[PDB]
Formats: C-alpha cells, structure tokens, sequence
C-alpha cells in the first residue's frame, strides 16, 4: 500500500474541472479501511484535543468543496483538522471524500480526525448514494469494508475542555462525559438511545426542554439544554452539524451552539454557503465561508 | 454471520442504554469577521 502515491492521485485533479474521478484500485481502497480502522479503534471514542483546529461540517461527496476548503485552510498537515462527519450520500464523489480523508487519518493520526455522523451508517447510506457509487464503480463487498470501517469511527471530541463537539447533538440520556467512553466499537447506529442522539439530534428554538424530531428519530432540545449542559460540564460551545445552514454556520442559544455546515449548495437543492471554523490556540474561533455559485 | 458481524451486532445492542451509573473507585471567544474564501463568486 503505497499512501503517498494514493493522496497523490486524489490530489491529481485538483484544478481539473469539478465532477473529475479519480479510481484507486480496489486493494488501494480497502488498505485505506482497513488501516485507518485500527487506528480508530486505537484512539478514543471521546477524543481529547487540543487548538489550534479547523473544524468541518458535513461533506457529502463534494469533494471539489472538500479540496477548495483544505486549499484556503492549508493541505494537512499544514492545519489540523476535526471533522464533524456526513462524508458520504447525496454528492457525487462520496469515494475520492471518503478515501482522501482516511488517507490523511493514516498519514497523520495525530493531527488529523473524523467523526461519526448518521450517514456513515449502511442502512442510511444504502439508501442516499454511496452504496450506489460503490456497486457502480467498485463492488458492492467494498461498501461492506467502507461499513465495517465507518462502525469504528470516534463519536465526539472536546477541544481544550471548553468546546463540546458531536454530529447531530445532546441527548436526554448524556449526564457524564464517561458513558460517551463506555460506547463499545465496532458498532452500528441503535435506532434510539445515547449513541443515537449524538448523531440525530438537532436545536429547536420552539421547544422548552426535549421535543420531537420531525426526522422521526431522536430528539431536539431547547436553549435551556444547551445551558445547563455548558454549565454542569464547564464548557463554552457545543459545535455540531448535521443540519444545512444558509451561510454555512448559525448560532443558537446566544453564541453557546453553532452548527457548521461545509458543502456549499448542498445537493443541488439548496442556495446555502459552506462554514469552516478555525479556532486558535486561546480558543477564538472564526469562520471561512464558501459562497454558493 | 462472521464474528466480525457478531460483535458488531453484540456492541450495538449493548450500546442502545448506555446507564449513567459512572462510578470510580482558556475562554471561548468569536472574531468579528468573516473570511469569504471565493469572493469571485
Ligand atoms: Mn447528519
Ligand atoms: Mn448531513
């Protein structure tokens, strides 16, 4: 498994007009699973890290959008990186994503991370593309790898004990920090409970306290959540994603949650901009944004 | 079902009620500016 060549190719077609391909070998591909998934399993499924930090929401397959953030943020490891998750589906090259970011993971395990989100999950991801994209252009025992892969991915991260970040959001059932470590690898997404909400909840300014998830599953929660968590736990900001946001990033609950959303006109569908959030080593965070066409 | 499959299946249904019985035994701040990373756009 040669790492250098492989992020060489991803990186060939940069520049190239955007929807480009680029198609590793199927070996190359599952050395990329199957190493980055013992380094998962190697690190903590509660992450601990330290700023300075760019932070990126969801992907998508917008690898084009993946390579013009990376190019303003600085190629790893110029930067380190956390990813909030949603790597994969509705784009249309969820693979050259998905593989350019767990060669970075390999490449430098200690300044680059992933996390979970609710699409790196094969019974959502069936269903939204990237099964898809791996029956055309692989086979579909490879989305199997990519699968047992994604069941191994970390589900939070605290940066520097202030900034609480996770896909989806906050859950009923999250009192102390060490159930999150109690979460068992590999594993799939439960349809409810602790890990399940981590990936699927979402802030709803109409609601006082926990209410239902009009996605059908999980949670929302109010701004009163969102602060009596900040203060039982001594932290500043919970960062997340996992919602589009119509300038890439939105503040909820006077500046104590932001969501961050990184793939500019998302599907197609929407007129959004993509956010990046840097933050720096006293934690003042700033946001780079990529305007929709 | 491979053991892989197994202990997949094992961790998720364990993982569905995490108890919160857990026994042993620097300031956020925000730039006022935004970057605008294409502006040609
Ligand atoms: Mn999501
Ligand atoms: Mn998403």
């Amino acid at each position: 498994l040669n790492l250098d060549s492989i992020i060489g190719r991803l990186l060939e077609v940069q520049g190239s007009r955007p929807g480009k391909n680029v198609q590793l070998t199927e070996n190359e591909i599952r050395g990329l699973c199957l190493k980055s998934r013992e380094i998962f399993l190697s690190q903590p499924i509660l992450l601990e890290l330290e700023a300075p930090l760019k932070i990126c929401g969801d992907i998508h397959g917008q690898y084009y959008d993946l390579l013009r953030l990376f190019e303003y943020g600085g190629f790893p490891p110029e930067s380190n990186y956390l990813f909030l998750g949603d790597y994969v589906d509705r784009g249309k090259q969820s693979l050259e994503t998905i593989c350019l970011l767990l060669a970075y993971k390999i490449k430098y395990p200690e300044n680059f991370f992933l996390l979970r989100g609710n699409h790196e999950c094969a019974s959502i991801n069936r269903i939204y593309g990237f099964y898809d994209e791996c029956k055309r252009r692989y086979n579909i025992k490879l989305w199997k790898t990519f699968t047992d892969c994604f069941n191994c991915l970390p589900i939070a991260a605290i940066v520097d004990e202030k900034i609480f970040c996770c896909h989806g959001g906050l859950s009923p059932d999250l009192q102390s920090m060490e159930q999150i470590r109690r979460i068992m690898r590999p594993t799939d997404v439960p349809d409810q409970g602790l890990l399940c909400d981590l990936l699927w909840s979402d802030p709803d300014k109409d609601v006082q306290g926990w209410g239902e998830n009009d996605r059908g599953v999980s949670f929302t929660f109010g701004a009163e959540v969102v602060a009596k968590f900040l203060h039982k736990h001594d932290l500043d900001l919970i960062c997340r994603a996992h919602q589009v946001v119509e300038d890439g990033y939105e503040f909820f609950a006077k500046r104590q949650l932001v969501t961050l959303f990184s793939a500019p006109n998302y599907c197609g569908e929407f007129d959004n901009a993509g956010a990046m959030m840097s933050v720096d080593e006293t934690l003042m965070c700033s946001f780079q944004i990529l305007k929709p066409a | 079902e491979t053991e892989l499959d197994n202990l997949t299946e094992f961790n998720t249904a364990h993982n569905k009620r995490i108890s919160t019985l857990t026994i042993e035994e620097s300031r956020v701040t925000f730039s006022e500016d935004d970057e605008i990373i294409n502006p040609e756009d």
